[PDB]
């Protein structure tokens, strides 16, 4: 990551603007927080599988 | 520690413009603390500020000047310039550069250092005029005193000034050129003049170097008893 | 960060008499603002393109002010005692350090032509006003003018500025308006100010370098001496981590926000130990 | 001249004297600090003080400033006749654009400077100048002290009217005066008469310079 | 002046102008012979009036004076008047249009 301010502000005649910019911000948090998720889920499985096959393998 | 050098001295139609360059030696012309100035002068009278222009181009004006006159600076030739619209005969005056180091300019505690020598810019509806060189020779009935005196006579130009050097600079010593008469008729006559020994005037060359730059008119002389 | 107390950028950049921060600060990695500052345009009025400024004010590498125009001595034909009872100090009806109200002197409000020209290397924080009066008597007593006029020229900024007088609704006790302006005048550049009434003249300009790109953060949250790649609004978090769930508005080099509960990778095997 | 000088002052050797330079609201007046510069006969000007009371390198402790109120003082204690200069004031005017400004500057003389004699030097037209169809006889006077000289040609023995032009006496460096004289003849006249001779009188004093066509 | 444009064109046509701003109130009489210039330019979508504003400015190309540049995409089978009595940058040559599907800019020195 880079250095970067998330936070935008707008005025009162800039309701489009500050909702564009809440889709933003709420499209990359969905994005992220099921992607995420989802890779610890798969690749936990994953590691206890291999786990695993290796005791299987030194039997 | 820095040197300034303005343009020749030469003529300016009436109601044309003026056009004027400095020239900045031991340091450069891009530095943020300096607004380089140009001051004038007429003959005999008080000096008067111009204008002062930062090397981006910035610039401040004499508020009487501000809506004929305008300042640039070429950090590459390490040059600055003024151009002066509809000028009239009162903007005859010896026109000087200087620069001034400026923290805060509307605070005015800043003065002008690092002057040049001066040009003189004559404002005429007349022509320029070249001069004629004569050698001022002594006497072949002359029994010498103790010294001897040759000149240089510069014979009708317009406007001034004349340089008069000796032996391409050599000769310093003795040497003496007048102050100009305005021969009334417009035109201008000058002579130089060297004392040397008696012993020295046979035995030695004597070349006065006239110099007219507002006529571009370079005339050296052999002068001979 | 800059702290601006009880103050908002406005509040600061203008130099409410309430917002001083004493031996100031000449750079800054982000501003912090409270959730509602108390002190920002004690004189009511527009603050034009305001979010745009706080944005260009957010970082600043090299910051200073610098008495543009001093108050002390470049209206010598003007007033410039203008204070007013919405913009207070201790008991005393005061006014903003960075701006200066010029009024009539002598019974006359002769016009003013003042220019500068940016030597200072770095791009100028530019600051003025325009009064709008809300009788024609007020417009008249203070400018003596009915046809008033502030032009504000650069080379990149060229607008005009007519009063317009009117019955207004008090705000802090005003039915008056001052509405503030801004430019960032570029290195090597002129701007010239020209007003025959209704200028509340820049009085201190800011010499400044616009930082990387940050933001504010409005919280309550106490300063301190620690050091972070990551500032949260509510305080800094270890931004070695590829997710956090703590806030989504951070400044810094930040992990990704998650609205996650637990994000843990299992290393070793299964503990079954009985 | 926005900043206003006496056109004039004078003392004798080791006497103070004191140019001042008085202003208004809107200059010294407003708090802008007043510096000097010294103008010798046909030069630029130099910088003599500066921020007020600053002496740059190579002006000596005989040379102060002073500015109180709206207005400043050049003060020179132990005159000397070197300090012989026009002097100027300047300093900033903020009433309008914010512009730098000057005096109408100070013409310091200095007394009891000794009564010096002209050298005067004549010369003939020349070879070259004769072929030409012109002659031109040149009366050069120097060196003098006070700068006030008549000069009277003589063709042969009798006054000439036609063809003389002489200058305004000018100041040199070591504060002496010159002036010139130039005769205008045709090459017949030149010949025509046996000698003409140049006489210039200073302070009563007079003296004369020939020269004849051999 | 009043010179009306209807688009025969069946495209979009991009007509632009320009208003000019002297720097003193003699330049301005003298190219316009008012103190009270006016130029109205209105379409079906379009309706500005624009008064020349007179001041002094840093010279830019050794100019004290300005010229204001509009612009706008007159849509097929309309009207757009010009009206004025000063300042006009009077349109020459307009173009008629058929905008693409959504394209951009590339600032580059490579060869073509
Ligand atoms: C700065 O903020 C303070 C705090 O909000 C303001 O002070 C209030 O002023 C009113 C004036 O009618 C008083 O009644 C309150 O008691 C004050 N509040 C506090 C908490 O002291 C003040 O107005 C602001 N100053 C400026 C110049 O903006
Ligand atoms: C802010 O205001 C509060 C009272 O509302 C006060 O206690 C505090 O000291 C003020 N100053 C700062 C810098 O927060
Ligand atoms: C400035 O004010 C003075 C009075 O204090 C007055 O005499 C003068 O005319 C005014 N105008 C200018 C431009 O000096
Ligand atoms: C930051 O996080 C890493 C990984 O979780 C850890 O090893 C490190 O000790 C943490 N440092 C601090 C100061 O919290």
């Amino acid at each position: 990551t880079q250095f970067t301010a998330v936070g935008k502000e707008f005025n009162k005649l800039e309701r489009r603007m500050e909702n564009l910019n809440k889709k933003v911000d709420d499209g990359f948090i969905d994005i992220w927080t099921y992607n995420a998720e989802l890779l610890v889920l798969l690749e936990n499985e994953r590691t206890l599988d291999f786990h695993d096959s290796n005791v299987k393998n030194l039997y | 520690q820095v040197q300034l050098q303005e343009s020749g001295p030469g003529l300016v139609k009436t109601s044309e413009t003026l056009s004027l360059t400095c020239t900045v030696s031991g340091g450069s012309i891009k530095n943020k603390d300096f607004f380089w100035a140009w001051i004038r002068q007429p003959p005999g009278k008080a000096l008067e500020w111009i204008g002062s222009v930062f090397y981006s181009g910035g610039a401040y004006y004499n508020w009487s000047l501000r809506n004929r006159v305008t300042m640039s600076a070429d950090t590459s030739k390490n040059q600055f310039s003024l151009k002066m619209t509809s000028v009239t005969a009162s903007d005859t005056s010896f026109y000087y550069c200087a620069t001034s180091y400026v923290d805060n300019w509307h605070a005015g505690l800043h003065w002008f250092d690092s002057w040049g020598r001066g040009t003189l810019v004559t404002v005429s509806g007349a022509s320029t005029k070249g001069p004629s060189v004569f050698p001022l020779a002594p006497s072949s009935k002359s029994t010498s005193g103790g010294t001897v005196a040759l000149g240089c006579l510069v014979k009708d130009y317009f406007p001034e000034p004349v340089t008069v050097s000796w032996n391409s600079g050599a000769l310093t010593s003795g040497v003496h050129t007048f102050p100009a008469v305005l021969q009334s008729s417009g035109l201008y006559s000058l002579s130089s003049v060297v004392t040397v020994p008696s012993s020295s005037l046979g035995t030695q060359t004597y070349i006065c170097n006239v110099n007219h730059k507002p006529s571009n008119t370079k005339v050296d002389k052999r002068v001979e008893p | 960060p800059l702290q601006l107390g009880n103050c908002s950028v406005a509040g600061w950049i203008l130099g409410n008499p309430e917002c001083e921060l004493l031996i100031s600060r000449e750079s800054w990695s982000y501003i912090v603002e409270k959730p509602n500052p108390e002190n920002g345009t004690c004189y009511p009025g527009h603050f034009a393109d305001y979010e745009e400024l706080r944005e260009q004010l957010s970082s600043v590498s090299s910051f200073e002010r610098f008495e543009i125009f001093p108050k002390e001595s470049s209206w010598p034909n003007h007033t410039t005692t203008g204070v007013s009872a919405s913009c207070s100090h201790n008991g005393e009806s005061s006014f903003y350090k960075n701006l200066l109200w010029l009024t009539g002197k002598n019974g006359l409000y002769p016009n003013l032509s003042k220019s500068y020209a940016n030597n200072k290397e770095k791009e100028v924080l530019v600051l003025w006003g325009v009064h709008h009066p809300p009788n024609i008597g007020d417009q008249r007593a203070l400018y003596h003018t009915e046809n008033a006029y502030v032009s504000v020229v650069s080379s990149h900024y060229s607008r005009k500025f007519t009063p317009e007088i009117a019955k207004r609704p008090k705000v802090r006790d005003r039915e008056g308006r001052i509405n503030y302006y801004w430019t960032l005048l570029e290195p090597g550049d002129t701007i010239i100010f020209e007003a025959n009434g209704n200028l509340i003249a820049p009085r201190y300009a800011f010499a400044l370098s616009r930082g990387f790109g940050s933001g504010i953060i409005n919280s309550n949250a106490p300063m301190d001496e620690c050091d972070a790649k990551c500032q949260t609004p509510q305080g800094a978090i270890n931004s070695s981590l590829p997710f956090q769930n703590v806030h989504p508005v951070t400044i810094g080099e930040c992990p990704k926000y998650v609205r996650s509960a637990k994000l843990r990778m299992v290393t070793g095997l299964r503990n079954i130990p009985s | 001249s926005v900043l206003t000088q006496p056109p004039s002052v004078s003392g004798a050797p080791g006497q103070r004297v004191s140019i001042s330079c008085t202003g208004t609201h809107s200059n010294i007046g407003a708090g802008f600090d007043v510096h000097w510069y010294q103008q010798l006969p046909g030069t630029a000007p130099k910088l003599l003080i500066y921020a007020n009371n600053n002496r740059p390198s190579g002006v000596p402790d005989r040379f102060s400033g002073s500015k109180s109120g709206s207005s400043a003082s050049l003060a020179i204690t132990g005159l000397q006749a070197e300090d012989e200069a026009d002097y100027y004031c300047q300093s900033f005017d903020s009433i309008l654009s914010g512009d730098l400004v000057f005096g109408g500057g100070t013409k310091l003389t200095v007394l009891g400077q000794p009564k010096g004699a002209p050298s005067v030097t004549l010369f003939p037209p020349s070879s070259e100048e004769l072929q030409a169809n012109k002659a031109t006889l040149v009366c050069l006077i120097s060196d003098f002290y006070p700068g006030a000289v008549t000069v009277a040609w003589k063709a042969d023995s009798s006054p000439v009217k036609a063809g003389v032009e002489t200058t305004t006496p000018s100041k040199q460096s070591n504060n002496k005066y010159a002036a010139s004289s130039y005769l205008s003849l045709t090459p017949e006249q030149w010949k025509s008469h046996r000698s003409y001779s140049c006489q210039v009188t200073h302070e009563g004093s007079t003296v004369e310079k020939t020269v004849a066509p051999t």
